[PDB]
């Protein structure tokens, strides 16, 4: 139902690859993963195709890069800490 | 009791009662051995007991009475009361026991500040369990009720559990208040002082934590226990140079944790009708202290001659040409201070270059200006003008040499219009005069200055004996009569200095044998405050500093 | 951090080594300033002894003494860390 409410995270995984990659700030960017695996493994909304599984594949992948990429900042910054 | 012509009989009763409710306590621990009464509560284990957090307050309140008369040298507690405190620290060493031990330490810590003598009966041990136990207290304890309030059923829980924080604030914000006022009076080891600031980050950690995850926004509370710390802090500052460093060292760093938007760093109103962040006058009050003088006298064989206008008779002009070796330690540390400071987060947020400057890092600084504009004109503060003049002297350095990228030289001029547009219609356009007692107020706005200011050294009496009396009792805003003296007295010397003037610099002679009258000391008001910051090289040297920009129109490039 | 937190075990056991530099400062401070600093205006051999002990830890003395609340705030960071990293 992701596409009508905002109750689960596949809704805002949804946002997330259809508007852009924005609109998503780290306040809410830190979601679930495996809540959203087994939400498009079993069958989805209203339209019974493969498109929207795609761009929630899309959409779920976006958010893995966009989540290692800001654990990476913070590790380097940890580090130059550390560093003193 | 209560006497009109005298006190003693007060002062000896309340400390008849005092030592009595000593005796009183002494001889029960010792003699309790199963009796409840009110003053003691038997545990659980009926082996156990421990007073009631009413005689803790009815011993609060015993010295707060024997505080506004101070019989400090006048009690016995060596094995009269540190037995009292061996009590304590027996209990303390492993809700209802967590407030109680919040109340038996804010009452020790009042007990404590009472004797200045030599003994004082603290070990310096003690007390520093009393820190451990704030600490331990402080850093994963309310996280719980951060959990309990975003993690709870979330019906009602906005409503359900806050109070119990917001009492917590409360005996915290005492705790804290009391630690104001073992900080400024009694000498500290230095241990304790690195424990103190390294407690105040964990202050900032846990409510940038909490303004993040839920936005509810009834952060007063919070505001309520930051005020202050910055206190202490900058006590710790004016009086133990040896680390005055180190605090600077992490002051600044816990900046980057701020609020990145306005509707939440707009905080505490001011008093002319302005709302700021409270975190920014930390940095201003550091410099508000910046170690001001404060042996005025005791420097000359002297005071005021009678005719200064032939020699300076009896008294010495190289002792009075002393106060320069201090305020070169006022002076060349201001700056040194400003610098650590401006330089570092200038460098970092006026470049783009790793995801923080451009992202958050050049907007927590671009509103700390704004608020430094606001606060300027107000006389509670008197450092605002020596840190923004530094900006001033960074900002023209940068677009000066083209060894800087395209953006730097957009974003560091953004911040000098931010300057002009504020100070050149904050007086400039607005009176340029006075009309009740003024000086002759119509110059040329450059080194050039009014032979006939004798007139301005009488309007420097007011908001002298005015900031006398409003902070006599609390230290809170102790240093800001020196500031706003010991700052002008140097420019009276400093007009005396120029150069060239064949009896006109001893009409100034005359002006000291005014002003250093003073040295005697204390025996409408808000322009006046105005009227000095036309002397500081910010007012002075605004065509100087127009130049920039009026000369600067067309250019080598089109950005 | 491992290295760090080995420096903190340093600075603790300094310490109880400061703990011998609180002692005989306790014991110098009360004894010299309250008696021949008051009522008037054993004590070397041991004395050289600990100050050129006290020399050795003034030059392994170059004060990191923030080590153990540094170690604290930095385990728990790295805590933080790993816990993410597993997630990924």
């Amino acid at each position: 139902e992701a596409i009508l409410s905002k109750k689960g995270p596949l809704a805002k995984v949804w946002l997330a690859a259809h508007w852009e990659k924005k609109l998503s700030k780290v306040q809410t960017l830190h979601t679930s993963i495996e809540q959203s695996v087994h939400a498009i493994v079993t069958e989805e909304t209203a339209p019974m195709a493969l498109r929207l599984s795609g761009q929630l594949m899309l959409g779920v992948v976006r958010i893995y890069s966009r989540k290692a990429r800001y654990l990476l900042e913070d590790c380097t910054e940890a580090l130059m800490r550390l560093k003193m | 009791p209560s006497k009109i012509q005298r006190l003693q009989d007060v002062l000896l009763k309340q400390l008849q009662d005092t030592r009595l409710l000593i005796s009183q306590v002494i001889e029960a621990e010792n003699s309790e051995d199963f009796s409840s009464n009110s003053l003691f509560i038997k545990r659980e284990d009926d082996d156990g007991k421990h007073i009631s957090s009413h005689a803790i307050e009815k011993l609060y309140m015993a010295l707060t009475k024997l505080s506004r008369l101070g019989a400090c040298d006048k009690l016995l507690e060596e094995g009269s009361i540190i037995l009292v405190k061996q009590i304590l620290e027996k209990e303390l060493k492993e809700f209802p026991n967590l407030d109680f031990i919040l109340k038996t330490t804010a009452l020790v810590l009042f007990i404590i500040f009472l004797v200045p003598s030599f003994k004082k009966l603290q070990n310096e041990e003690s007390i520093l369990h009393l820190l451990n136990i704030l600490h331990s207290i402080f850093e994963y304890t309310v996280p719980e009720a951060i959990d309990n309030i975003v993690q709870s059923k979330t019906s009602d829980a906005r409503t359900s559990e806050i109070q119990h924080l917001s009492v917590l604030l409360q005996k915290v914000a005492n705790v804290l208040n009391i630690l104001s006022k073992v900080a400024h009076e009694i000498p500290l080891s230095e241990a304790v002082v690195i424990r103190i600031v390294y407690l105040f980050p964990k202050v900032s950690t846990l409510d940038n934590s909490f303004k993040t995850k839920l936005p509810n926004c009834n952060s007063s509370s919070f505001d309520f226990l930051k005020a202050p710390l910055f206190q202490t802090l900058q006590y710790l500052f004016r009086l133990y140079p040896y680390q005055r460093d180190f605090i600077i060292e992490e002051s600044l760093t816990n900046f980057s944790h701020l609020p990145t938007a306005r509707s939440v760093s707009r905080t505490y109103r001011l008093s002319n009708g302005k709302s700021i962040q409270y975190y920014s006058t930390l940095f201003v009050r550091l410099i508000q202290s910046c170690s001001i003088q404060n042996l005025f006298d005791s420097e000359i064989v002297q005071s005021e001659s009678k005719s200064t206008e032939a020699l300076h008779s009896g008294n010495l002009t190289e002792h009075l040409k002393t106060v320069e070796s201090i305020l070169s330690k006022s002076r060349h540390e201001e700056y040194r201070i400003a610098n650590h400071i401006v330089a570092y987060l200038l460098s970092r947020s006026l470049k783009q270059n790793k995801t923080e400057s451009d992202n958050s890092f050049a907007i927590l600084t671009k509103i700390l200006l704004e608020d430094l504009l606001n606060m300027l004109s107000l006389p509670e503060w008197c450092g605002t003008e020596t840190i923004i003049r530094q900006f001033a002297m960074n900002l023209v350095m940068t677009v000066t040499n083209d060894k800087q990228a395209v953006s730097s030289k957009n974003a560091a001029l953004d911040l000098i219009s931010l300057i002009v547009n504020k100070v050149l219609a904050l007086f400039d356009l607005s009176l340029f005069e006075k009309h009740n007692i003024p000086a002759p107020t119509n110059f040329n706005d450059i080194i050039s200055f009014i032979p006939s200011i004798t007139r301005l050294n009488e309007l420097s009496q007011v908001s002298f004996n005015h900031f006398y009396f409003l902070c006599k009792g609390d230290i809170s805003l102790e240093n800001i009569l020196p500031y706003n003296y010991n700052k002008w007295f140097s420019f009276l010397l400093q007009l005396r200095k120029v150069c060239n003037d064949s009896e006109a610099l001893k009409i100034i002679d005359n002006c000291i044998d005014k002003n250093m009258q003073k040295s005697q000391e204390g025996f409408n008001d808000e322009d006046i405050f105005i009227i000095s910051l036309y002397h500081s090289s910010l007012f002075l040297n605004l065509k100087f500093f127009v130049s920039l920009i009026i000369g600067f129109l067309d250019s080598p490039q089109a950005s | 951090l491992r290295e760090l937190e080995e420096e903190k075990n340093d600075l603790a056991v300094y310490h109880k080594k400061d703990n011998e530099r609180r002692c005989l400062e306790y014991a110098i401070y009360s004894r010299e300033h309250d008696e021949i600093n008051s009522v008037l205006d054993s004590s070397n051999a041991i004395v050289k002894k600990l100050h050129k002990i006290n020399e050795a830890l003034k030059d392994y003395g170059s004060v990191n003494k923030k080590a153990y609340e540094q170690f604290n705030n930095f385990t728990k960071q790295r805590d933080s860390l790993l816990a993410r990293r597993e997630e990924l």
